């Protein structure tokens, strides 16, 4: 967290500044986008937060 | 007047005169 890294989340491959989210999912949901249609939040899929 | 885009490579880039600076000449 904090740091730039390559992520790949679910096969979603990307890279970014990862930080822990004021955001709340409803639950089925597992990623988010941004207005235009870009990721901004993304789900653990370990530890869900 | 009311005033995602970052990462695409994209900026904006601020004016010279500060919003103090224009309301200082004007
Ligand atoms: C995957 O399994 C890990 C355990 O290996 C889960 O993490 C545990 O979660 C419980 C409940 O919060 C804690 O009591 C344990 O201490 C946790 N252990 C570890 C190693 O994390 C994790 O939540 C699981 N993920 C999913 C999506 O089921």
């Amino acid at each position: 967290k904090n740091k730039c890294v390559n992520f790949n989340f679910n096969g979603l491959t990307g890279t970014g500044v990862l930080t822990e989210s004021n955001k709340k999912f409803l639950p089925f949901q597992q990623f988010g986008r941004d207005i235009a249609d870009t990721t901004d939040a993304v789900r653990d899929p370990q530890t869900l937060e | 007047v009311t005033l995602a885009q970052k990462f695409n490579g994209l900026t904006v880039l601020p004016p010279l005169l500060t919003d103090e600076m224009i309301a200082q000449y004007t």
